[PDB]
């Protein structure tokens, strides 16, 4: 995602936003899957 | 001019004087009925929907002072498409939430276990809103399809 | 004025006096037989549009005294462009019937002046025209009294 | 913006300048005490004077080069062409004429006049023809300036 | 690879916005009345044959997107909401289709309808925007001829193309020759003559006046009935030095000429715009490159340049190429083998 | 003696200036001041040195 | 800026009349280029010598 995020021409914010949105979502999903999701997978699961 | 016999030459006498249009080049007809309106051109790097909402704002405080008959009409508008875009996208988001809840249920028998992924991704979604805002972005047609696709 | 006239009495004077402006893609000009020239300068994407407006609007200033006084007392404008509108607030009449020449005026004398100023509106296009003291000379009545338009 | 704060305070002093200066070149630029590129233009085959070369560079190159890639201030070595009229004091006096008569004759006989159009802006109904009118057009050749009536 | 190559390329899908528009172009020197007639026809096509879709029209006479004048006309069309338009035939595409098909039939002028290319008109691909520049000191007529030559050679061997000009029709004009000699003889000032003509036929901005608080303009022109035909030139008389009126036709001289109502210029030079679309078979760059060698067959002094449009994607090769590097490098940061970064790659 | 910016004229498409001055040979020396005459109200020429 | 000067000036050469030829006195480019060259060269020499 991040390499193709390197936009260009009039297709700038196009591929840009369409990438970095999902990249941000990715890093956040990962942190959540390393903080929130594990803790909830603990606590109460079974 | 005042002629030799003392007769005056008024402008009225040499020219038809009427309170007329400054320009007779263009004429607008709304549904065959004579009319005139405001064709607002956007500014480069403007806020779009904010600008339109504020157009409605400034135009709102004129309606009470209008003369008899003077009525507003709205042809060529962009707002409902934006609103319905947001609507039809968020709707898809929710549909994906429920449809992932059902798959999470028709695989994990436990009702308490199928809550975790249902709780996880709304958090992840909101964080993205915080990031895009902190990066200078906004709710866009690409930054919503991006959300739905990233789900 | 005609196209040939405006193309080299307003257009070229502006164009030749339009140089030394940061980040400029191109400069395309239309000279209309209605007596209306519209010069467009395109700037590299992501540029500071606010200052880009300035560098042009102020180099125009160095060409204004070289324009005909007919044009100087007429409307000269420097704006941010958007090739299409968004809102088109049409105004009509129902009860107290007023002409399409009345409506245009009223919109241009209670609405347009404010709407063009509100929330960074780029360039309001008015469909019609504001009122004006219109005097229609009669050639015969002028000559019969021995009088010229002057 | 530093360019702006100056260029725009100049604007508040322009009407206090002589009209000779106002119709002359007034400029506000970014300064660099030295050049970098000095593109000299010469001739080999079809020999043209240094007064021809200067003009051609100032009529095909300078206008564009000064606009390209944020060029600060192009200094031209020579000058663009111009209709040059060298008055003869004796021939003026022998015919009883002053420079003022020459200037007036030029400003009156060499200009472009704005005339309206057949089938004007507000027409009579059933009008089938709309065409623009052309009055006096600006002179072109040297010979045309030769035949100015004094 | 085969399913990838034979996949046509696009930028962003054009879609129903519930609001579209249609333009009308009358021939040379047409009048407000005629274009008003055509506008009536269009408007009421939208009013009688498409009631289940159209909510309101907003026709405008005298204003097009090409420019101003009595030749152009515009029509903003707002359709009923998406719900009340169930079928695909009620979507913007089909509506504009049948509309254009009807207009192409029952009109003696040029009328088109067009779905709003979502966002600003910038970028379409599979088409171009060509610009023919007059580099030397050639006249407008020579440039026009060169333009005709380009537009002829392009359509001569269209692996095709579809090329047209931008709207420079070049219409006949009415040249008036004011003989300075006769004027100086009869005793009429050239100034007076000129301002009488200009004020009478084109009007003039005189002064300002206050109307209900708001300052508005004061224009003097003339009654329409005294300026519709060339013969009306004679109706106007001018005061001379001896205080006697003078027929205009005395010092005057008239003849019909040929000129353009729209003078275009590209970058400080006289230019004419060619709008054309690429081949139905070939692509954009192929058409452009196979148009430049056509433009390089024009007389000396005529050059070319591309503007807006012609100025997937070109970045995609390099962008995926970087995506070909960061991937392998990220397949090592947690996975050390020089075998793993060859596993997922397939 | 210093010329003057009069009007503009079209040359091969490009608008250029129109300057009126005088032949050089009638403005190189101070004594050349006398060569120039001015029309008076009575329609008679007047020596500059007057 | 200079490279783009060469750029804008490049599309004028084909339309020049007979004799009209370009020449380049007082240029800065070769000094910049030779600066980069003679510096990078030193870098490489340092690499080998180390
Ligand atoms: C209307 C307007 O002009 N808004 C300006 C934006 C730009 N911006 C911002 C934030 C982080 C970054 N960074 C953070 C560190 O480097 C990567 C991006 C950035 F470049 C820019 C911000 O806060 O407001």
């Amino acid at each position: 995602f991040v390499p193709m995020a390197f936009f260009g021409g009039s297709t700038g914010a196009i591929y840009r936003q369409f990438s970095i949105t999902i990249v941000s979502a990715m890093a956040l999903s990962v942190l959540v899957a390393l903080i929130l999701t594990p803790a909830l997978c603990a606590t109460m699961l079974k | 001019k005042v002629n030799q016999d003392g007769s005056r030459v008024l402008l009225r006498d040499v020219a038809k004087i009427e309170l007329g249009g400054e320009n007779y080049d263009i004429i607008a007809e709304f549904n065959g009925q004579p009319a005139s309106g405001l064709g607002i051109k956007l500014a480069t790097g403007a806020n779009a929907l904010d600008t339109a909402a504020a157009i409605r704002a400034e135009l709102a405080k004129m309606e009470p002072f209008f003369p008899s008959g003077l009525k507003i009409v709205y042809p060529y508008d962009t707002t409902p498409f934006v609103k319905i875009s947001i609507h039809e996208v968020v709707k898809t988001l929710v549909e994906a939430i429920i449809l992932v809840f059902l798959v999470m249920y028709l695989f994990l028998q436990n009702f308490r276990a199928t809550l975790i992924p249902t709780i996880a991704v709304p958090v992840v979604l909101l964080g993205t809103f915080a990031v895009l805002a902190a990066f200078g972005f906004s709710i866009n047609t690409l930054t919503m399809f991006g959300m739905v696709l990233a789900i | 004025a005609d196209a040939k006239t405006v193309q080299d009495t307003v257009t070229q004077v502006i164009e030749q006096n339009m140089n030394g402006i940061d980040n400029l893609m191109y400069m395309s000009s239309n000279s209309d037989s209605t007596g209306t020239v519209q010069i467009t300068l395109t700037f590299e994407s992501g540029t500071d549009a606010d200052i880009a407006q300035v560098q042009v609007q102020n180099k125009l200033q160095l060409a204004m005294p070289l324009l005909p006084q007919e044009v100087q007392q007429q409307g000269v404008s420097v704006e941010k462009s958007s090739s299409s509108f968004l809102m088109v607030v049409g105004v009509i009449n129902t009860d107290g019937t007023m002409t399409q020449e009345d409506i245009s005026d009223y919109v241009a004398a209670n609405m347009k002046d404010a709407i063009s100023r509100t929330s960074g509106v780029g360039d309001v296009q008015l469909f019609g025209s504001q009122y004006a003291m219109r005097i229609w000379m009669n050639p015969n009545e002028l000559n019969k009294f021995q009088l010229t338009p002057v | 913006i530093a360019q702006v704060q100056v260029q725009n305070k100049l604007q508040l002093a322009m009407p206090l300048l002589p009209q000779e200066v106002q119709q002359q070149g007034v400029s506000v630029e970014k300064s660099s005490s030295s050049f970098l590129m000095v593109v000299g233009v010469i001739n080999t085959d079809g020999t043209m004077t240094q007064e021809d070369i200067s003009d051609y560079v100032a009529a095909n190159m300078k206008d564009a080069i000064s606009r390209t890639s944020g060029v600060g201030d192009v200094q031209l070595f020579g000058s663009q062409y111009a209709m040059r009229i060298w008055m003869n004091p004796n021939e003026l006096n022998k015919f009883q004429l002053t420079p003022v008569d020459v200037i007036t004759a030029i400003k009156a006989q060499n200009a472009q006049v704005a005339a309206g159009q057949l089938g004007g802006t507000p027409p009579v109904k059933g009008q089938q023809l709309n065409a623009s009118i052309i009055a006096q057009t600006r002179l072109t050749s040297t010979e045309e300036f030769g035949k100015i009536l004094l | 690879a085969y399913l990838f190559v034979r996949l046509p390329s696009s930028f962003l899908p054009d879609e129903d916005q519930g609001v579209f528009m249609t333009m009308v172009q009358l021939p040379a020197g047409a009048t407000q009345e005629r274009t008003q007639k055509v506008l009536n026809e269009v408007t009421h096509y939208y009013l009688t044959k498409e009631k289940n879709n159209v909510e309101s029209v907003f026709a405008v006479n005298g204003f097009g997107f090409a420019g101003r004048g009595q030749n152009t006309g515009i029509a903003f069309v707002s359709l009923k909401d998406w719900a009340d338009r169930p079928g695909e035939e009620n979507k913007v595409e089909a509506i504009t289709m049948r509309a254009t098909r009807a207009f192409s039939q029952i009109k003696d002028a040029m009328v088109f309808a067009f779905n709003l290319p979502a966002i600003v008109e910038l970028g379409t691909a599979t088409g171009f925007d060509f610009e023919l520049i007059d580099q030397a000191g050639l006249g407008h007529e020579k440039l026009t001829q060169a333009r005709n030559q380009l537009l002829a050679e392009a359509a001569k061997h269209p692996m095709l193309t579809s090329v047209r000009p931008n709207g420079l029709e070049d219409t006949p004009q009415f040249k008036i020759d004011i003989d300075q000699e006769k004027a100086q003889a009869l005793g009429v000032s050239i100034n007076d003559i000129n301002t009488t003509l200009g004020a009478a036929w084109g009007g003039s901005y005189v002064n300002d006046f206050i109307d209900r608080g708001r300052v508005k303009k004061v224009y003097v022109m003339s009654e329409a009935k005294y300026r519709m035909l060339p013969d009306d030139i004679g109706d106007w008389y001018v005061r001379a030095a001896d205080g006697q009126m003078v027929p205009f036709s005395a010092f005057s001289s008239s003849r019909w000429e040929y000129g353009s109502p729209r003078l275009e210029r590209y970058n400080g030079l006289p230019s004419m715009e060619i709008l054309g679309q690429a081949a139905p078979g070939k692509s954009t760059g192929e058409a452009m490159e196979l148009m430049e060698q056509l433009a390089s067959k024009l007389p000396t002094g005529v050059g070319y340049d591309w503007t807006g449009m012609s100025y997937s994607g070109n970045q995609a090769p390099s962008l995926y190429a970087i995506s070909l590097i960061v991937v392998f490098l990220c397949l090592a940061a947690l996975y050390e083998s020089w075998s793993i970064p060859f596993s997922v790659m397939l």
